[PDB]
């Protein structure tokens, strides 16, 4: 009866912990997107710049 | 705003009391809050009285 309401409190605390889980997952994803975007940008730089090196040569 | 669960029991066949020596029957009425400052104030009044 009373410990059952405490189990409801535990349900809420588990939901909060799972929200932390979702958030830390999001953070890992965001950082990997950082690596992907930087790789795309620097790929563009290398490509266009080496093209201009070709043209200048 | 007493709004937390009650854990209550009755203890009979007592023993001599720590601070008076009274061989007096007891009964616990337990209500706990997870507030920290609330826990501190409750501890203050409970220990004092």
């Amino acid at each position: 009866s009373q410990t059952q309401g405490i189990q409801q409190l535990l349900q809420a605390e588990k939901r909060a912990a799972e929200k932390v889980a979702d958030a830390r997952k999001r953070k890992a994803r965001r950082l990997k997107q950082a690596k992907e975007e930087a790789q795309m940008e620097v790929e563009q730089y290398r490509r266009e710049r080496e093209q201009e090196f070709q043209s200048k040569q | 705003r007493g709004n937390v669960f009650l854990r209550q029991a009755e203890i009979e066949n007592p023993l001599e009391d720590p601070v008076t020596g009274d061989y007096v029957h007891k009964s616990v009425f337990i209500i706990f809050f997870q507030g920290d400052q609330l826990k501190n104030r409750v501890k203050k009044i409970c220990e004092g009285f």
